[PDB]
């Protein structure tokens, strides 16, 4: 996390987002610099897993 | 960061110009630098002086900018003119020059020179200068001269945008013009006209800007203008406020000056002039020093006038 | 600091904004029920409760035996106006969907949905000085409609800082500028731009009418950027003209900025640092040149904290 920024620079990062955690994304991340306001970055959202099955169709499907 | 002073002749100005660029002692200690990437000399001089031709890179206040810049010294001994022709570009290669002609179309996404008008004699000269913007204000003694170039500063990311080069200069280059000129064609950086200040689109299209219409200019540049000196749109009267601003109560106040643009397309807000505003002539005039927050900036006036709305202050740090 | 509430009739707004001010330490002189006389630190105020609308008036001294509209150095017998008339905040009568109230030290501002699409702002406070020597920059201002089902943003219409109005008996909004061309301390100079009058004040108030005087009126109209949907906010200066036609910049409206709401819905945020900002339509959404039925797409702009 420390890092220092130079000037007329412009650092973008990879936010890289797993596919494992809770079914809940509860996030708050914190960019908390001297001699200024906390600037909180909040992520929101959910995990889901999706049925990546095929079913056998020989009995027809019920809806 | 400042180079007040008297320089014998034109040639001479510009030495003193390019040897504050590099030896400065700001620009050296924070290593902002300008660094010359092509010096020649290529006319055979007749009944003409020495035409001198440099090309120039600025890196930025961070280091990781790329900003191409030419200054040319065109001139005429039989008409004793001097000019000194600028214009800017992204990139830069000698051997891209046709057989003859000239260097500055090779530049890339080349653009239309603007030029300062001054002649062989003592002159005295106010020089800015910031690792994003040059500014040079020739002062031809009972006549003010000004021009400049550099970055404005946009409201959007520069990871978008990272270009927002400008170049203004009191006229423009396309033709020679002696400094003794009586058109109105010939003003300050505060209201260009007749292709007298550019800056660059996003697009990457250069577009034109001017405080004022002119049916010789091209229509497309009409819709874009200055506002804080274009107030003429809106207002329904000849005589406004901007017009009739004043100090007050022995302050005087200090307006920015606003690039926009009003297409039918779409309309945006490009930036600001980095420390260059607006200010009244009552009670003052050039070389007026008002302070500011600590911060002192010099008064210059156009070459057409001295009057209110053709005056200007710059910001000397 | 930000309220919200609703509002059946004027007086519970009276009764909720004198609550919050009390809490937040303004000091109130005289209070009752219709009639205000209160104060703070910067200058003197006096509001009164109507039927459907509120009168609103300046003050420099108080005395509790004169009328609301009486007071010393009241702005109804200080003003260039022969009407003699005090400031004017129209309103309905009946229910106000929902009322914003922004409260702070130096400056009360207020933002009353009357009804569905309709918006009336009240405006109180003292400009920012700015480093600017002068007494007084205290400013009052209200908001009028010409006449219902008619345009209702026409030319004789008078908004808050409005630069171009046509009216002779009210004003929408005031300001202060004490011994202006040596004349006597109690000043109270009103937005005017038709009366000629030696000594006047002019505003965006408009926003970018044809006929708006206002330099900035291209900047408020630019405000939105097409190439990448952001917004910039612009402060409103002021100008003020002395006796030969000459201005002098006064200040600027503290925590206020008007923009275009051309690609943003009523109470759209756009949260551009640190600081986050309110923007709602100022009297109902339109289109762009719907500038005789409603407001067009004037946005005003507050900070929240």
């Amino acid at each position: 996390p420390p890092l220092g920024f130079a000037a007329l620079e412009e650092r973008t990062w990879t936010v890289s987002i797993g596919t494992d955690g809770p079914p809940v994304v509860n996030a708050r991340i914190v960019w908390r610099l001297q001699g200024e306001p906390n600037l909180v970055l909040v992520i929101t959202g959910n995990r889901i897993i999706a049925w990546t099955f095929a079913p056998d169709w020989g009995d027809s499907i019920v809806e | 960061a400042t180079e007040f002073g008297t320089a014998v002749n034109h040639a001479d100005l510009v030495e003193r110009l390019v040897q504050f660029l590099t030896a400065s002692p700001d620009l050296v200690a924070a290593g902002q630098a300008y660094e010359k990437v092509f010096d020649n000399t290529i006319p055979a001089s007749g009944t003409a002086i020495a035409v001198r031709q440099v090309t120039l890179r600025a890196p930025g206040l961070g280091g990781t900018d790329a900003i191409y810049m030419g200054i040319q010294s065109y001139g005429d001994t039989a008409l004793d003119y001097y000019n000194l022709r600028l214009m800017g570009g992204t990139a830069f290669n000698p051997g891209a020059i046709p057989p003859g002609g000239d260097y500055w179309t090779a530049f890339a996404n080349y653009s239309p020179r603007v030029q300062l008008l001054a002649w062989n004699q003592p002159m005295p000269y106010w020089f800015f200068a910031n690792g994003r913007r040059f500014w040079i204000v020739v002062k031809v003694s009972t006549i003010y001269e000004s021009a400049g170039a550099g970055f404005i500063l946009p409201p959007c990311p520069p990871s978008q945008y990272p270009y927002p080069l400008a170049v203004v200069g009191s006229y423009r280059g396309d033709v020679a013009t002696r400094w003794s000129d009586v058109s109105d064609r010939h003003r300050g950086i505060s209201s260009p006209y007749e292709r007298s200040c550019y800056l660059r689109d996003p697009a990457g299209r250069w577009l034109g800007f001017t405080v004022d219409g002119g049916a010789a200019n091209e229509s497309d540049y009409n819709n874009r203008t200055l506002l804080p000196l274009g107030c003429g749109r809106y207002a329904g009267s000849s005589d406004t406020v901007v017009k009739q601003l004043r100090d007050s109560f022995g302050k005087f106040p200090l307006k920015a000056l606003q690039f926009v643009t009003r297409e039918t397309e779409g309309r945006r807000y490009l930036g600001d002039f980095d420390g260059a505003f607006y200010v009244p002539t009552l009670n003052s005039g050039a070389e007026d020093v008002i302070v500011e927050d600590g911060v002192d900036h010099v008064v210059f006036q156009t070459a057409w006038r001295s009057g209110n709305p053709w005056l200007y202050a710059i910001r000397k740090d | 600091a930000y309220f919200t509430g609703t509002a059946n009739n004027p007086a519970d707004l009276l009764a909720k904004v004198r609550v919050h001010a009390e809490s937040l330490g303004w000091v109130t002189d005289r209070a009752s029920a219709s009639e205000w006389l209160c104060h703070n630190a910067d200058g003197y105020w006096s509001f009164n409760a109507g039927a459907n609308q509120f009168q609103m008036a300046g003050n420099t001294g108080f005395d509790n035996s004169l009328a609301w509209n009486a007071q010393p150095g009241n702005s109804v017998q200080n003003n260039p106006y022969s009407s003699k008339g005090p400031t004017v905040a129209q309103l309905s009568g009946g229910p106000f969907t929902r009322y914003h109230l922004f409260a702070t030290a130096a400056y009360l501002h207020l933002h009353v949905e009357i009804a569905a699409g309709q918006f009336r702002p009240v405006m109180i406070g003292s400009l920012n000085k700015r480093g600017v020597g002068y007494t007084g920059g205290q400013y009052v201002c209200g908001s009028f409609i010409y006449t219902p089902g008619q345009a209702l943003t026409n030319n004789w219409s008078s908004h808050p800082f409005d630069g171009y109005h046509i009216q002779y008996s009210n004003s929408s909004c005031m300001l202060r500028l004490d011994g202006l061309d040596g004349g006597p301390s109690p000043e109270w100079l009103p937005f005017d731009y038709t009366t000629n009058v030696p000594r006047r004040v002019v505003g965006p108030g408009r926003g970018n009418y044809s006929s708006q005087y206002h330099p900035d009126v291209g900047l408020i109209d630019a405000s939105a950027n097409e190439l990448n949907s952001s917004t910039t906010t612009v402060p409103c200066a002021i100008y003020a003209f002395g006796a030969q036609q000459r201005s002098r910049y006064v200040g600027e409206v503290p925590d206020f900025g008007i923009c275009n709401m051309a690609f943003l819905a009523p109470g759209d945020p756009l949260v551009v640092g640190s600081d986050t900002w309110r923007v709602y339509p100022l009297l109902q959404r339109g289109t762009a040149t719907d500038f005789d039925s409603t407001s067009a797409w004037v946005g005003y702009c507050f900070r929240v904290v």
